[PDB]
RNA sequence: AUGCAAAUGAAAUU
RNA sequence: ACGAGAACUAGUAAUAAUUGUCAUUUGCAU
């Protein structure tokens, strides 16, 4: 599979660097433990609002810098996030965390 | 002294002088062992018999050539028997020990020939592949057979009769063999709690039955223990005289034995004896016919065990309390604790086995013996106070040499 | 200068795991790449011992 | 003249003298008495199968090989490997009878003689005061036999057709009762099948000068003297108890009997008889002595 | 005179230990597989039925050592592993026998000694067959009444050694009553 | 001849390590791969505890000779005065109800407590990994009682009651004073499975 | 024969971090996913405390060989002696009241606190993230006492309250030198669960 | 064996930024939603200042082996020798009078400071934000000194006086170089709680 | 939140050339109130009217957001949680407004 | 706003 | 009318006993 590798090795992303994802990473990591703490798979509406604000921050960060914008567009982050919000299943969120983490770890490797 | 006893005592010491000759320190007549042995044996009061001295001094061709003995004189027989049979200080020590045993342990009587055989066996067992002990015994046995054969055949002028090859060719020897039937089932019919004690006593009981049988047989035939060649397990072999009297008496004893054995168990133990003629020429490995005659007597023994019981015997067998716990047999009549009289005697003899060594054959005893006798247990002091005391390789090989091989095997296993 | 102490997480994950399982193996390779990136000795150990190809082969 | 084939599938104990003893083949005394007891259990009419049935001893079989007990003949040559041999396969039967068997061939035949294994099973007895109070148990050992999945025993019987049909009825009834020692203890059940082997029948239908006794026989009073003119035979003391005669089993015991074995050779045939060994009994107890001969 | 054949299967609820070998367990010497010898069945059945109360036992099982002779009217033979349990274990890759390590505790010293004991793997099935030879027409019902209780009693007991310590419970399934010799009907007797 | 059946369920309070297997595992069946509670452990723990309840003298300590009444319930029959057992203590098995519950809620059946074994001076802190059956698991158990004497049943039951009680304030398994292996009893059931003896007047807390 | 129970509540003054399970987790159960305090570390700490309070020699420190009365209180049974401990210590579990309080005030149970380490002559910081229980939390604990001798209770109990005091001005858990693990005890209760002994004059501060 | 408590108050004079929660927040207790000063911070600052005050070799810096006086006073147990810390440092909290005085006077606990940046050759102002702890507030702390040798107690207490002096003369937390961290000590208290040794 | 901003993209102009610089004061207003009173909400409304009078584009932005009824209902609820939810909403509006710009 | 995402150790005695 | 016949490889007792996931390392340079 290594879908993360495909984009990272292809591009870096017109000057992409790891610290340019810190808060984004931070935000994701926050939701991670938050997603860990929940028992049921059904996502609470407060967690939905967390997802929505994460989408908002994604867009703001993409507008702030062009290289991060190219990364998010080229890694399809926005449609993936939208689908995740639509499905409202925790396991798919954990898989998304794993995919994004693979992206981050790869991008740190190169 | 009965001339048979003279024959015995002379033959059993016929070639003694060798032990003096190789002694070196006792070589009075360093010309020949015969004269030397005669001189040494001429020192003793008990063995002061003269004809025995003549026998000892006159066992060889040169010696007999000029002795001018009578036509009827036993030593000539010894001659043929000898012919048929076929550090230094240690020897001096043996001379001292033999002088001691001869002055203090040996005496001349009708039944003292077994004593001579026992002490000589004690002493010469490794005095030469042939020990002197085996040589003396076989010479004596052969002389016994020869003397019985010639006296029975009304022949007295032996010096003219023998002093040869034709006599060698005459079938004057008989091979008789005995076979005990039911070793295995009689030894392995135990189920009680005294397994070891019963087992060890039954084994010795069967062994002593065999030994008492052979002793009674040899005694009745007036024959000696020299003629016994091997006993053990159930197989036992005797070389006896090839005479009509001997065959008849063998028959009669066989009949009486069978009558008893039918009276006791009726299946569990039975004895088969078989006899076949041979001549002296066959014992000398002349053409290896010795193995042939042995195999023949073996075949005969194998083929007499087929038809064992005649019509009247079985007819009675069919027309005539419960099983002993220790002895797996019902026919014998049980008593207290469900134990039979004979098997209870077995328990008693087992209890007496460990602490006592001598066994005495008498009229009352404890255990039942073949010829209306019994066996009891005593001690050496008690024994003195009473004063019988009991204390391919086979065939192919490479009489004296196979006999000594059997004796070696027996002594190793015993 | 490799130390077993720098392998702890990886070993732990192995002990944890010793179609969702395929994703677990993918996460294994993800953390493997991350550890190799973190330390140079771990990177050499993984690369020269053929860890990545055998990991892919199992998957 | 049909023969029956038996498979056991259960351990079975045969017994010779003591419970720890095991036998593989039994004699027509045990078999015929089994036939008698099952006939009486059936409530049938016994005269027909008593003085009209002819039965031989049982002999073991293998996958496709059949065996007979050794003939006690005088062969002139080792004298050892033949002694170490107990049974003869049907294939070389006449070869042995004409001496066409060699030492190496006998060695091979002995080698293929693996037809089952013997065992001793231990047990205890707690019917004793262990029921009541402190008392040690009373262990015993028993002997059992186990056959390989393609082994068993087979008979030979001959007679009139009505007798033989009755024999088949008795065989069906007996197939679910036992045929051994401790039957009621969990030993000795079997299933039968009737097979006509051409070679065995051919062997049965020869003609010769000697005779080989395949059952347990004993000549009557007036002919034995003519029976034993030239013979090689073996005696076997047959003793044992009886079933359903008098009050005490320990008190009741068949008188000792002596009989010829199943390897004997005769010149003059004798017809045998069923001999009573009964005394102080409310019914006679019959022992079987009627010979089934092999004439070659 | 007819013969009733009574067959079925029996399950191992808890590990079982007959183990005449010990501490090993009884088997067959070539198939290397466990058996449960019929003598043991008989002994337990005799013990329970006798402790239930005699004439019914002696008739059923046979003594003939007490001054009178009765022939055993019931024959029990051995049992064996079924094919179903065999394939079930083979496909699922489960060993046939379990090995338990035990321990013994000394007092005033408090030192521990080890033990090593084999037991049957739970859940297995055995196929069994009994034969009843009807010699008396007007009694078999009572006799079968007895045999009913027999299994019932054994239902709530154990087989083999160490039973009180928690092993040996067995179960009975698939019981059918058939007549195969004679002309006596067998459709009204029941065994659980 | 009556036989009495007791049925009920044992609930793990805190981690349990019976562990006859030796990674310091617990005993498991080879058919289901689930936790089990061996009967010999339950029986002997109750036996030892009830023996040490009353008098247990040094001479009594020496030979495992104990009180006549606990000897009555658990059977001794070792030397001389034979006493055949009276209680057949059957096992507990990992219940299926909790199997469904945990499977739905995605809980493993076993936790691995990682601990330390530090010493003094050298103070070697050896890391440890003890396997335990996670709390909330339930097992089903059955006991069997034989009535060797009718009039003695009540006291017999009375005695085993104390045993139940004492065990409820104690532990099974190892590491006991360190916290492991406290249990509770729940949902009992008593029934005379065979016989004609009424089992209404019975109760087991 | 009796069992004396000691019940109470652990109030965590500052942070507590056991972390046996390990960014850097704490030890937590699986049925409820709420933090717990095991008996094991509690026992080890109190034992070393009471050992240092009494004698402790280098040869004594070599192989965990300690003073005799501490041995009686905690059991060794190694040097050919019969000494089973008289004190059974439980794990401590997240209480109902505290979980309710943090539910009704919306406070997480766990904080991830970040630390830095500064390398010498480099001035480059290495960051760390440690998971610790938020303050004000309370656990429950229960202690079990065995009376092996009637003339040996109060003195050991005296030691125990001394031991408690030594804990109250020390730390239970990891990294206490850096200011986490301070605890306190509240609401001590002393009852004899089984037996005929009085627990009225017996107290632990 | 004994235990002597050390109790006292630290007063903040400048800004105070510890920012463990790090637009740049300050650590806060979730039971009170108020900032704190980690015990780790006090201990680490003290250890660094005393190590600099004593011998600080480059090789010793490379090997992180601390001076024997510091190493005994705060514990290392890192060179394979058993070395338990003789001193315990805890967190610190607001005083009651501090909170009362601030609540009565309508004065907040944190100050927002805008940090204006000018870039060389470019002069681009991008404002930054930082929070600071209000000066004039006081915290209460607790240290614990455990007695293992009855003789060197005075030496350790004198070294602790040197500790208090140096920490008063230096900065605590973040923003030290630009003027945040200057704190003082008041109301030091010594009163043994366990033992007979005072 | 996203819907209003993306659907108000007219031909490109956002609320006729709305720029975040004009939201500065409004942004600051919310920011202070984010750290934290009914009269404060009234003054927030007054500042909303002030900034909508400053520019017609901002007045349209506030009307097309239904901001005034939202603020009135927030004041009516007097719940701080609803105040925080409105803060989230206004932040979302500001962010999307930033996103859709020249 | 800009660097930081870990570091180090460690089954025993019946 | 079979070396037959009656015959639980039983009954007592468990992985027990001691061991601390701890020891140091500043949310901080611009």
């Amino acid at each position: 599979m290594t879908f993360a590798h495909e984009v990272v090795k292809s591009n870096l992303f017109n000057g992409l660097t790891t610290s340019k994802l810190r808060n984004l990473m931070e935000q994701v990591n926050r939701l991670y433990t938050i997603a860990f703490n929940s028992n049921e798979d059904q996502l609470n509406e407060e967690f939905i609002d967390e997802l929505e604000y994460l989408k908002i921050k994604f867009y703001y960060e993409a507008g702030r810098e062009k290289s991060v914008d190219e990364f998010l567009k080229k890694t399809l982050m926005f449609p993936i996030i939208d689908r995740v919000i639509k499905k409202e299943s925790k396991k798919f969120f954990l898989d998304y965390c794993k995919y994004f983490e693979a992206l981050v770890a790869y991008a740190k490797y190169y | 002294m009965n001339k048979k006893n003279i024959l015995m005592y002379g033959s059993l010491l016929h070639d003694i002088g060798k032990i003096i000759y190789r002694s070196g320190d006792h070589t009075f007549s360093r010309g020949t062992h015969s004269k030397l042995g005669h001189q040494f044996l001429s020192q003793f009061s008990e063995f002061k018999d003269n004809e025995v001295l003549d026998n000892v001094a006159y066992h060889h061709y040169k010696e007999l050539a000029k002795a001018n003995l009578d036509n009827d004189n036993t030593a000539y027989i010894t001659y043929i028997a000898d012919n048929i049979a076929s550090s230094s200080g240690n020897y001096t020590t043996l001379m001292k020990d033999m002088s001691h045993d001869l002055e203090h342990k040996l005496s001349i009587k009708e039944g003292t020939f077994p004593s001579l055989l026992q002490w000589t066996e004690s002493l010469w067992q490794y005095v030469p592949d042939i020990s002197l002990y085996d040589h003396s015994r076989i010479t004596c046995a052969i002389a016994s057979c020869i003397f019985d054969y010639l006296n029975e055949n009304n022949i007295h002028n032996y010096k003219d009769e023998l002093f040869t090859k034709s006599f060698y060719q005459k079938e004057a020897f008989l091979l008789l063999s005995m076979d005990m039937s039911g070793i295995q089932d009689f030894i392995y019919n135990i189920s009680g709690s005294k397994a070891l004690k019963s087992l060890r006593s039954r084994s010795f009981y069967l062994e002593l039955m065999l030994e008492v049988i052979v002793d009674q047989l040899l005694e009745r035939l007036e024959l000696a223990r020299a003629n016994l060649l091997y006993t053990g397990g159930g197989h036992a072999y005797l070389l006896v005289s090839n005479t009509d009297k001997v065959k008849k008496k063998i028959t009669q004893f066989n009949n009486e034995l069978k009558k008893w054995f039918m009276s006791e168990f009726t299946t569990d133990l039975s004895l088969s004896m078989a006899f076949e003629k041979c001549s002296g020429d066959d014992l000398m490995n002349t053409s290896g016919n010795y193995r042939t005659i042995w195999r023949n007597v073996s075949s005969k023994l194998s083929d007499i065990k087929a038809h064992k019981y005649s019509a009247e015997d079985i007819l009675k067998l069919n027309h005539f309390d419960r099983e002993c716990k220790e002895c797996l047999r019902s026919d014998i009549d049980i008593n207290d604790d469900g134990l039979c009289s004979i098997c209870e005697g077995i328990i008693n003899i087992s209890n007496d086995l460990r602490d006592k060594s001598f066994f005495v054959l008498s009229e009352t005893g404890k255990l039942k013996m073949p010829f209306n006798k019994f066996i009891s247990v005593i001690d050496y002091e008690e024994a003195e106070m009473l004063v019988r005391i009991y204390s391919a390789t086979f065939i192919s090989g490479i009489i004296s040499r196979t006999a000594t091989l059997s004796r070696q095997l027996s002594l190793f296993f015993k | 200068g490799l130390t077993t102490s720098k392998l702890r997480n990886l070993m732990e994950q192995v002990n944890r795991l010793y179609e969702e399982f395929i994703d677990e193996l993918e996460y294994l390779k993800i953390k493997f790449y991350y550890e190799a990136g973190r330390e140079k000795s771990v990177d050499e150990f993984l690369k020269k011992t053929l860890m990545f190809p055998i990991i892919d082969r199992v998957i | 003249t049909k023969v029956f084939k038996l498979s056991f599938k259960t351990p079975v104990h045969f017994g010779k003298k003591r419970l720890s003893d095991g036998e593989m083949t039994i004699t027509a005394d045990t078999l015929f008495s089994a036939l008698f007891i099952e006939t009486l259990q059936l409530g049938k009419d016994t005269d027909w199968l008593l003085n009209d049935l002819i039965i031989s001893d049982t002999f073991p079989y293998e996958n496709e090989l059949y065996y007979l007990p050794k003939p006690l003949i005088k062969i002139d040559s080792n004298h050892k490997a033949f002694k170490k041999l107990k049974y003869v396969p049907v294939h070389h039967y006449n070869q042995y009878l004409n001496g066409e068997l060699s030492a190496e061939d006998a060695t091979d035949l002995n080698d293929i003689f693996n037809i089952g294994y013997f065992s001793l099973q231990t047990k205890v007895s707690l019917i004793a005061q262990e029921t009541d109070s402190s008392a040690d148990s009373e262990p015993y050992s028993v002997g059992t036999f186990t056959f390989e999945p393609e082994a068993g025993l087979y008979f030979i019987a001959k007679g009139s057709e009505e007798t033989l049909d009755h024999l088949n009825n008795i065989m069906t009834a007996l197939q679910y009762s036992g045929l051994g020692g401790k039957r009621n203890a969990g030993y000795g059940q079997f299933e039968y099948e009737i097979i006509n082997n051409q070679q065995l029948s051919k062997l049965l239908n020869q003609n010769g000068k000697h005779s080989i006794l395949l059952s347990t026989a004993m000549a009557k009073k007036e002919e034995i003297e003519s029976a034993l003119k030239e013979a090689r035979y073996i005696l076997t003391k047959r003793s044992g108890f009886v079933q359903s005669t008098n009050y005490s089993e320990m008190l009741v015991k068949k008188s000792d009997f002596y009989s010829f074995s199943s390897g004997s050779v005769f010149k003059n045939i004798f017809n045998g008889d069923i001999f009573n060994v009964g005394h102080n009994g409310k019914h006679p107890v019959y022992r079987y002595a009627k010979p089934l001969w092999l004439e070659v | 005179y007819s013969k009733i054949k009574i067959s079925g299967t029996i399950e191992v609820v808890t590990g079982l230990h007959i183990g005449g070998g010990g501490s090993p367990v009884v088997r067959d010497l070539q198939t290397k597989l466990p058996i449960i010898p019929g003598s043991s069945i008989k002994g337990k059945m005799r013990n329970l039925l006798a402790k239930h109360f005699d004439e019914r036992v002696l008739r059923l099982f046979g003594s003939s050592e007490k001054g009178n002779i009765q022939r055993a009217r019931l024959q029990i033979s051995d049992a064996f592993f079924s094919e179903k349990t065999k394939e079930h274990f083979a496909q699922n890759d489960i060993a046939y026998t379990e090995t338990k390590f035990e321990n013994t505790i000394n007092r005033l010293t408090a030192v521990a000694n080890p033990r090593q004991i084999e037991r049957v793997t739970r859940g297995s099935e055995f196929d069994f067959v009994f034969i009843y030879n009807v010699d008396e027409e007007s009694q078999v019902e009572d006799d079968f009444e007895n045999i009913e209780k027999a299994i019932h009693l054994l239902e709530n007991d154990y087989l083999g050694g160490g039973g009180t310590r928690g092993n040996g419970r067995i179960q009975f399934k698939d019981t059918n009553i058939e007549t195969v010799v004679g002309e006596y009907d067998s459709t009204n007797l029941k065994i659980k």
